[PDB]
């Protein structure tokens, strides 16, 4: 019996807290050494070091993408706390996060599966006895998205929910499970 | 990458991050995992000039890779059936933030029998190797002979890359009738004995090295001549 890789789901633009607390054993006398690795899109051939602890000096020196955005939460990391914060979360930060503690001969490992969802925002409302199409196109966002159009059009009532009003012969509210959005359009015949 | 080893023998699992230059290895983790099982255990880990073979591999695992030429290769000795699975090298080079993930699959075959039966006049191969994913890793091979209880020994054959004309054939009881069936460049030290005589009945003992690390094998060669009745 083992334990999986903790799954962490967060919203954009904010800070992920990854816990990695440890208790040293008497044997464990070697140099203390901590190393956090990011595994972009989880590709199993390569990981990258984001933050490292060694010679009792911290290093934020690498992964230029994360420059200035990742930090050990704790003050006294040696006291048995290796947890980190990841700040200003973006979609590129998606991946697999691993916590590696080494103090000869002891060693430990924790896997964290990070997920970054996006609150729907930036939706365009546009029109194209004609063959019209009314459109509520969002970006960025994430599925499953819901749409609700308003004003009392009868032959459109069915489309109230679909993101396209394929019209032939005032709002658009956009919602997922992390955020909402409002948009307005005009048409003329 | 696959490897097949017989129980008792040794295996060298390569781990060579091939760049365009000499780079000092900063770290290696060798993890072991049984096929289709997410559980896994540390075999050997190395960091800041500190080598820590661990767990049930504590006595068996060595870091034989050259830490200056991008090499974190592992040597596992006295392989058992419980060693059957995937081994994963995780390696990082100094002044470099990239960690490399190289797996190798290890299959374990049943032990080779210690007893060997041959008829006078026969040519008989005697197996001895280190299975490896990397060439030219064996440094030295030494075959000794003896009906060996309270009795001295002889050199059957010996080779030593370290040295020039490294090949040495007994010239004793194995005058020009013993030679390598394979090549050491492929980390194989098997020999054949050409004309088996009764006088050859004893214990042959292979000793294959990667540097100071020894793997010993012993074969007991029986020889029979049919009296004709
Ligand atoms: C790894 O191997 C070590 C032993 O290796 C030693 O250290 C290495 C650094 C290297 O130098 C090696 O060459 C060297 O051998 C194991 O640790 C040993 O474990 C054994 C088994 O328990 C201990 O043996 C005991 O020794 C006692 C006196 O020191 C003696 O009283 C005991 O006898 C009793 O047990 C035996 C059966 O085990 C029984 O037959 C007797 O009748 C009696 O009941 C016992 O033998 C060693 O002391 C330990 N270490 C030493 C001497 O350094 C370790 O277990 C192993 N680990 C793994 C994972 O393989
Ligand atoms: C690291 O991030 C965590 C996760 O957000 C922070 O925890 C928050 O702390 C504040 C202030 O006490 C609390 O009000 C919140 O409830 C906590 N979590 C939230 C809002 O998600 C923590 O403060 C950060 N620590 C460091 C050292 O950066
Ligand atoms: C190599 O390590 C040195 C230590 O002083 C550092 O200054 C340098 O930036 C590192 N360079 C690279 C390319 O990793």
């Amino acid at each position: 019996i083992t334990t999986p890789e903790q799954r962490i789901e967060k919203a954009k633009g904010e800070t992920a807290y990854l816990p990695c607390k440890f208790t040293l054993s008497p044997e464990d006398q070697g140099p203390l050494d901590i190393e956090w690795l990011i595994s972009p899109s989880d590709n199993q051939i390569v990981d990258q070091v984001i933050i490292l602890y060694s010679g009792d000096k911290i290093y934020d020196n690498y992964y230029p993408d994360l420059k200035g955005r990742v930090h050990f939460t704790s003050n006294d990391v040696k006291s048995g706390d290796a947890s980190i914060n990841v700040t200003n979360l973006q979609l590129s930060d998606i991946g697999t996060y691993q916590c590696k503690v080494k103090k000869a001969p002891g060693v430990a490992n924790k896997k964290f599966l990070l997920t970054v969802l996006v609150k729907p925002s930036g939706t365009r409302c546009f029109v194209d006895g004609n063959d019209f199409k009314l459109k509520c196109e969002p970006k960025e966002g994430s599925l499953p998205l819901q749409f609700e159009w308003q004003k009392m059009p009868t032959p459109w009532l069915a489309e109230m929910t679909s993101p396209v009003i394929s019209v032939k012969n005032y709002s658009c509210t956009v919602q997922n499970r992390v955020g909402s959005d409002q948009c307005m359009l005009r048409l003329d015949v | 990458p696959q490897l097949r080893v017989h129980v008792g023998e040794s295996v060298l699992m390569g781990c060579v991050v091939q760049r365009t230059e000499e780079k000092h290895v900063d770290r290696v983790d060798w993890l072991f995992s049984k096929d289709k099982d997410d559980a896994s255990e540390y075999v050997l880990f190395y960091y800041s000039n500190l080598s820590v073979p661990t767990g049930r591999f504590q006595n068996r695992s060595h870091l034989v890779g050259d830490t200056f030429h991008n090499d974190g290769s592992l040597l596992l000795q006295d392989v058992q059936k419980a060693d059957e699975g995937i081994y994963t090298c995780e390696i990082r080079l100094k002044n470099e933030s990239m960690v490399m993930k190289k797996p190798v699959e290890l299959w374990v075959l049943p032990e080779e029998p210690r007893d060997l039966r041959v008829r006078v006049g026969d040519t008989t191969q005697m197996r001895c190797s280190i299975q490896s994913t990397e060439e030219k890793r064996v440094t030295k091979v030494n075959w000794m002979f003896s009906s060996g209880s309270h009795t001295e020994e002889e050199t059957v054959l010996s080779y030593d890359s370290n040295m020039r004309s490294g090949k040495f054939q007994s010239l004793g009881r194995f005058r020009n009738r013993v030679d390598l069936t394979g090549d050491i460049s492929r980390n194989d030290g098997s020999i054949k004995l050409q004309t088996v005589k009764e006088s050859d009945q004893g214990i042959y003992t292979c000793s294959i090295y990667v540097g100071k690390l020894e793997s010993r094998k012993t074969i007991v060669l029986h020889v029979v001549q049919d009296e004709f009745q």
